[PDB]
């Protein structure tokens, strides 16, 4: 769970004599950092 | 104390008697009580036309007193000219102090708020009968439990019972205006029969059994 996810389609490598070159794509763990509130207050009944 | 009646469609004064009283030998001290002549009850009412005052006829209301207040002369005697104004006299008559109707319904439990006021012509207000009880029970009610100058543990902690609306303390109220109300010997029994609330409103209503 080190990484949330990965698309497994877009590792790109190439190789020349001794060198090689790559690429690739990790989607990491996203945040939550805002949360919104609408708090709303009603009458109410209460009865025998 | 007395109970009502009224007359019915050809009934003769014995079967009110022992329907009441048990003998229908008491009929002959009861008609006294209503100031009959002898057509005690008679059934047309151009014959009530003959004298009016002194008869009753079919729909007329009777005046029927409890059994120890059926032999007492006291009692004939003020039953057989009073007639309606029996209620006035048996539940009282006293000055009205309900000037401002809609305006003590908007700072009850507060002082100052009750006045003398004026009907017919050059006489102060009085209130009689049932509309006395509705004022002293309204009174009361609003006014805090030790505050008259003299025979104190009368009237209510109404002004000290507000509290967060939670229904305990709706019950607290509904308890101390059943107190309250019961109080007064006068009144039989009080019970709630709704409490009800608007957020930041109490709102209910009792029932009160007067005695006849």
């Amino acid at each position: 769970n080190e990484i949330q996810d990965f698309p497994a389609e877009d590792v790109q490598v190439i190789v020349e004599g001794n060198e090689a070159r790559i690429s690739m794509t990790v989607y990491p763990i996203r945040s939550f950092k805002k949360i919104s509130v609408s708090l709303v207050y009603k009458q109410q009944t209460l009865q025998a | 104390r007395f109970k009502k009646h009224v007359v019915q469609h050809e009934e003769t004064m014995q079967a009110i008697a022992q329907r009441y009283y048990g003998d229908v030998s008491y009929w002959i001290d009861l008609v006294e009580h209503n100031n009959l002549k002898y057509p005690y009850l008679v059934e047309t009412d151009e014959e009530k036309m003959k004298d009016p005052e002194r008869l009753a006829s079919t729909g007329d209301t009777l005046i029927i007193p409890i059994e120890s207040d059926l032999t007492d002369v006291s009692a004939k005697e003020i039953n057989s000219r009073d007639k309606d104004v029996l209620v006035e006299l048996a539940l009282g008559r006293d000055l009205n102090i309900t000037a401002d109707e809609k305006y003590f319904n908007e700072h009850g439990t507060s002082d100052n708020i009750l006045a003398f006021s004026t009907n017919g012509n050059g006489d102060l207000d009085t209130v009689k009968g049932i509309d006395n009880m509705k004022q002293q029970l309204q009174a009361r009610l609003l006014t805090p439990r030790g505050s008259l100058m003299l025979h104190p543990n009368y009237g209510s902690d109404l002004h000290n019972l507000f509290g967060l609306n939670i229904p305990e303390q709706a019950t607290l109220i509904e308890m101390e205006v059943l107190r309250t109300l019961t109080s007064d010997n006068r009144v039989k029994s009080a019970n709630l029969i709704d409490w009800k609330i608007q957020g930041n409103v109490y709102s209910g209503q009792f029932s009160v059994e007067i005695k006849s």
